[PDB]
């Protein structure tokens, strides 16, 4: 876990144009965007890094960008012997 | 021809084997036995 | 002293010195192409030193007595 | 106590790792 | 015919023996 | 201008000689932790303390360029040429895990692992038998070959895994760094789960390279027909005298253990040859020549891709040798001669 | 697919980093416009040397020789013998072999035969006292280049035996932000087939320039004679500036041709090394293409190397550019806080490379 | 020995 | 005594081939030494 | 689909390897083998490594000669003869 | 005392020096070089048998106890599990 970068997908989205799905058919290869928190070693910023999705195959990262933390931790959110605040706890 | 190179390869390998096995038994016995003998005489001194 | 030093005549600076002569060189000789230095010595042996590196290709005990003077055949290695 | 302290000092030791 | 086949097989063995050697 | 010229470019003599008439401008250059464990931890920590410092010095855009996206960052990754079926057969219950691959992971070839039958697995595993392995982030099916060292003299092909110990296993697939352990399973579909423990083997990958030289043992068998004391003639060992010519002088031995040699081939009939033994052999003896024949690893690769299916729990690939025989209704092959039988020995009285 | 580049520029560098990466590489347009296009004998022979030490690699050279496709295999090595063509000396092939020596299955015991010195390529002593000592700094503890026989141009025939008895997972992380203090200057003076006075006139020419310094000088007067002293007379000098504090070294080398005065070329290497010092901060630009590549294949940690203004030239840039495509690693530079000099600190990271080819 | 030198040069 | 019960399993002996049944019982090491020793007893007595 | 086309190639290999699993083994992979079982002269076609029981009789090659008269010249040069003398 | 007052000492398995030995269950095949963690001193240790030699691998924690003369230490315990438990098929090593 400390030698590889890995990631558990929080949501799933298909970015293929609906027109492409029709002119060629559903059988066309599709563009997909996968979001989540990164783990382990840092993931290189430049695209093209080779990754494996379990049960799918090996793919190369077409594009990558960081988004704001959608579930900010309380110490982080307020930053932007004391107990947790009921407002601070969040579920995402 | 093939026999001659084959057999001389076994002989060199076997000779190197016994030399390495012989060197290690001497060095481990000599260096560690001194410390074992060292500790025992301290026990006798105690 | 049994060593034959070579001076560039145009620059007047010392280039290379022959070494290993048992006895002093009686005669010195430059091939027509100027790339060899033939030398005959009181040690009775003739050494032929190449210019580019000042190196003896062969040492030859030619005469039972010392070789006083040595000639070329012009435009020839002889 | 020294024998124990040796026995507790050793159990604290581990492989060096990088997290 | 059979003897000729044995001869041809023997020749094939010969060529392979050349290949080894 | 180019590295093939090892000596690099320098200035001319006279400029450089004038440049350094004096040796100025260069005078400046010329003239406790209690335990070893603490020393190693500190070395790790200082490097970590070093790492944090530059990244702080670096600009945030510079930092991401050099480190990339650190762990804990919420990030969007876009993929192209994803299979069609993956979106269609998408179940949110089944997790999607992404794993970065180091350069060795992409390479394909032969994998050498020290592998044992999993202890609670009911049956021993067989060579050339499909097995789904879990290496790194990837889980795929291969045909491993189980081998032994024979006292570190050769790699000999074993037919099954040892009952209660490890053995060397060779198989083809994506490579990995040595010391990367793995687990093996024979069945992953729910239909054929049954009540056996499904984990079949557990082992450690030992080495990586592009081929293995596994060899299988061959015994050519002979029968005697004519004996003179140490010397005897043997038949049906070989089909022709030319065959005997190749193995002249070869070491041979009987079932009783009387060692022998192939002395000369008999001209008549073809294949017959003369052998001398340390003792006279008997008519019932069977002489044997020990030989060895190379074996090859099958290059089979079938990634197990459950998430691309409708079921996601009924993936099936190569079937075991037992199942194919059951489906086609073939009995397990057997040889009456190979079978073992009780032997009772009659005391011999000699004249 | 295949990373595509142009020209024979940095030919060896682009194969070995391909070999280190495991990433397959394509090089095309090898002197397409020249009268004699395609790879030359020495660089074909070098590509053969790689196949000897690597296992599983496939190499194809085009019909006209102007394109090569290289897919690397795992690095295995072993005892072997190589014939260096007379075009280049042994040093041309041994220097790039140092890029790959410590990361193999079995030990590198390779015999190189051919010329041993040239005006443009590394000599034995450049590798021995000039390039190898950098290996002890990088973790490669024991490693040697044994000289059994030296052969001068144009006939050559020299013999050098390389042994790298160290094998390590990856190079140690690098930490040199100071300009090392040089303690003494040493060197070796060598010749074939010629009188020893040459090797003495070597030192006297080298001695003359550098006695303005306050240093102890010991230049080895070495003369090869007998059967092991080459089929051609020749000679050259190698002076090394040595730092005993942190084990750093800087060297200069060149060989003498026909018609050269010995004190002249002795005067060269003394002032030649001397010029190299001014342009070096921590490692010379003849050691620069050694230090950067190993640091790029270190562990995932930033190290610091101090590099001078004069070091960063066309050679530093394309070399840096070549590393980026193969590894996607970029070398950042931050200025030193000191004002006496304008030296630079080059920060690089290892890719986490490991010696997966080793027996564990 | 695995991997081979496939030289197409005329 | 770090040997288990399994590694001390019996290895069963084979018998004569059915095709070779007419030549008699398949002899083994222990059978051979019995006839080897008696012949040595024999030649020694013939020798003296 | 291409992924389905991937299963198209896989479900071919399964049947051949399935057939090979139940197919009769080659004489090489049958362990103990007999001349009648294998093709005649098959071992002429195959490379089999086997041990020999005695020394390979030496061959008198030139370098064996050259090394041999070289010493004979050395012994006689030193007048070192192992010869019997009057006692 | 061999461990400087302790009854047991952990170490780091560096390399199995007897792997290349031909003879099975030779006295050499059970010898392993080990780095003592408390001081970093390299030492040699005994593993009970070649079957147990399979369990030990490079960079695993190993506890050493007093025992090819001179090898005074035996490997009793590895990586969260005792060898004899592993050797008896009573446990698996945690990784």
């Amino acid at each position: 876990r400390n030698e590889h970068p890995y990631m558990l997908a929080d949501r799933f989205t298909d970015l293929t144009h609906p027109e492409l799905i029709e002119t060629q058919g559903l059988q066309i290869d599709r563009k997909v965007a996968i979001y989540g928190y990164l783990h382990g070693t840092p993931l290189p910023s430049a695209p093209g890094t080779r990754v494996h999705i379990a049960g799918v195959g090996d793919f190369s990262v077409a594009q990558i960008e960081k988004l704001p933390d959608p579930c900010p931790t309380p110490f982080y959110q307020q930053k932007l012997r004391k107990r947790l605040d009921d407002k601070d706890k969040l579920i995402y | 021809f093939e026999a001659r190179q084959r057999i001389e390869e076994k002989n060199k390998e076997s000779s190197d084997y016994h030399a390495k096995m012989a060197h290690i038994v001497n060095t481990i016995n000599t260096e560690e036995g001194a410390e074992k003998n060292k500790y025992e005489r301290e026990r006798k001194l105690r | 002293d049994n060593t034959v030093k070579v001076f560039f005549l145009d620059s007047m600076k010392f280039y290379l010195s022959l070494y290993g002569h048992k006895l002093p060189v009686l005669s010195i000789d430059i091939s027509f192409d100027s790339k060899m230095i033939i030398t005959s010595s009181a040690d009775k042996n003739i050494k032929i030193w190449g210019l580019d590196f000042g190196d003896c290709h062969k040492s030859l005990f030619a005469h039972q007595d010392s070789i006083m003077n040595v000639k070329f055949l012009p435009q020839s290695h002889n | 106590t020294m024998q124990r302290s040796s026995d507790v000092n050793e159990r604290k030791l581990h492989v060096p790792m990088v997290d | 015919t059979l003897a000729n086949n044995v001869e041809s097989k023997l020749r094939d063995d010969l060529e392979r023996l050349k290949k080894i050697r | 201008v180019d590295l093939e010229k090892f000596v690099p470019y320098f200035d001319t003599f006279e400029k450089l000689a004038k440049k350094w008439k004096s040796v100025d401008a260069i005078k400046e250059r010329f003239l406790e932790y209690d335990t070893w464990y603490e020393l190693q931890k500190a070395k790790i920590s200082k490097q970590l303390e070093i790492n944090n410092i530059e990244y702080q010095e670096m600009t945030p855009e510079q930092r991401q360029r050099i480190e990339g996206f650190k762990a804990g960052s919420y990030v969007r990754i876009v993929f192209e040429k994803v299979p069609m079926e993956f979106v269609k057969n998408f179940n949110p219950k089944f997790p999607i895990v992404m794993g970065g691959l180091l350069p060795t992971e992409i390479k394909f070839g032969i994998v050498k692992a020290r592998l044992r039958r999993h202890r609670w697995h009911k049956k021993i595993l067989k060579t050339n038998d499909p097995l789904v392995l879990s290496l790194g982030w990837r889980r795929f099916q291969t045909l491993p070959i189980y081998t032994t060292t024979d006292s570190r003299t050769r790699t000999r092909m074993l037919k099954y895994t040892p009952e209660h110990t490890y053995c060397n296993a060779a198989f083809y697939g994506p490579l990995c760094s040595p010391n990367t352990p793995f687990c093996g399973v024979q069945i992953v579909a729910n239909s054929d789960t049954g009540n056996g423990f499904r984990i079949a083997a557990t082992g450690i990958v030992e080495e990586i390279d592009v081929n293995i030289e596994i060899v299988k043992k061959l015994k050519l068998v002979g029968f005697p027909y004519k004996i003179f004391k140490n010397t005897a003639f043997i038949k049906d060992m070989f089909s022709s005298a030319m065959e005997v010519a190749r193995f002249e002088g070869a070491q041979i031995k009987t079932v009783s253990g009387i060692r022998g040699e192939i002395k000369r081939a008999l001209s008549k009939p073809e294949g017959h040859y003369r052998a001398a033994f340390e003792d006279k052999i008997l008519m019932s003896d069977i002489v044997i020549l020990r030989s060895w024949y190379p074996v090859r690893v099958k290059k089979f690769y079938n990634p197990v891709t459950s998430l691309l299916l409708k079921e996601k729990t009924e993936w099936k690939g190569l079937r075991l040798t037992g199942q194919i025989r059951a489906a086609m209704n073939l009995e397990t092959p057997s040889n009456p001669d190979s079978a073992y039988h009780k032997i009772e020995r009659v005391e011999r009285h000699f004249n | 697919k295949y990373t595509t580049f142009q020209g024979s520029q940095n030919f060896r560098l682009r194969i070995v980093l391909a070999t280190l990466s495991g990433k397959p590489i394509k090089i095309e347009k090898i002197r397409s416009g020249d009268l004699n296009p395609g790879l030359k004998d020495y660089e074909v022979s070098f590509l053969r040397l790689i196949e000897s030490v690597t296992n599983g690699s496939v190499i194809e050279i085009s019909y006209t020789g102007t394109t090569v496709i290289y897919r690397p295999g795992i690095i295995v090595g072993g005892a072997s013998t190589h014939i260096c063509p007379s075009s280049k000396p042994v040093g041309y092939f041994v220097e790039p072999m140092l890029y790959l020596a410590p990361f193999s299955k079995k030990k590198f015991s390779i015999l190189f035969k051919g010329i041993t010195a040239s005006h443009n390529d590394a000599g034995i002593e450049a590798i021995k006292w000039g390039l190898m000592p950098v290996m002890e700094k990088f973790g490669v503890r024991e490693c040697a280049l044994h000289t059994l026989k030296r052969g001068s141009p144009p006939l050559g025939g020299g013999e050098v035996h390389l042994v790298v008895d160290s094998l390590i997972a990856q190079p140690i992380t690098m930490h040199e932000i100071d300009r090392p203090i040089i303690s003494s200057i040493t060197g070796v003076a060598y010749s074939t087939r010629v009188s020893p006075s040459l090797v003495n006139r070597m030192i006297d020419g080298a001695k003359k320039v550098l006695k303005n310094l306050q240093c102890e000088v010991n230049i080895t007067a070495d003369v090869w004679r007998g059967e092991n002293s080459g089929k051609s007379p020749g000679w050259g000098i190698t002076l090394v500036a040595q730092s005993k504090q942190k084990g750093w070294s800087y060297f200069a080398e060149d060989i003498g041709d026909a018609g050269s005065i010995p004190e002249e070329l002795g005067e060269k290497v003394a002032c030649q090394l001397l010029e190299e010092i001014s342009k070096s901060a921590a490692v010379g630009r003849n050691q620069l293409p050694l230090a950067i590549v190993y640091m790029v294949i270190g562990k995932e940690d930033i190290g610091r190397l101090r590099i001078n203004k004069e070091q960063i030239d066309e050679r530093f840039i394309i070399l840096l550019r070549d590393i980026k495509k193969i590894f996607n690693t970029e070398v950042f530079l931050k200025p030193v806080d000191e004002a006496d000099n304008e030296d630079m600190i080059a920060t690089i990271k290892g890719i986490g490379f490991t010696n997966t080819s080793k027996k564990i | 020995k695995r991997g081979g030198v496939i030289d197409k040069r005329f | 005594k770090l040997v288990h019960d399994v590694q001390k399993k019996q290895h069963r002996e084979r018998s004569q081939l059915t095709s070779r049944s007419r030549y008699g019982f398949l002899e083994k090491h222990k059978d051979y030494v019995k006839r080897a020793q008696d012949f040595h007893r024999k030649q020694s007595t013939l020798k003296v | 689909s291409s992924f389905e086309k991937q299963q198209i190639e896989i479900r071919k290999q399964i049947e051949q390897l399935e057939n090979e699993a139940v197919a009769e083994k080659k004489w090489s992979l049958k362990g103990e083998v007999k001349a009648k079982d294998r093709p005649e002269d098959a071992l002429l076609t195959e490379e089999l490594e086997f041990d020999r029981t005695a020394k390979p009789v030496p061959v008198i090659t030139s370098e064996v000669t050259e090394s041999l008269e070289d010493m004979i010249r050395r012994r006689i040069q030193d007048s070192n003869f192992d010869d019997l003398q009057r006692r | 005392s061999p461990f400087g007052g302790s009854s047991h000492a952990k170490g780091i398995v560096l390399e199995k020096l007897g792997i290349e030995s031909k003879q099975p269950n030779s006295a050499i095949r059970k010898c392993v070089r080990v780095q003592l963690i408390k001081n970093g001193k390299k030492v040699t240790a005994f593993v009970p048998n070649d079957g147990c030699l399979n369990f030990v691998d490079e960079n695993d924690e190993v506890l050493l106890a007093g025992f090819i003369p001179g090898v005074r230490f035996k490997v009793v315990k590895v990586s969260g599990v005792s060898l004899l438990a592993l050797w008896k098929e009573k446990k698996e090593k945690p990784r």
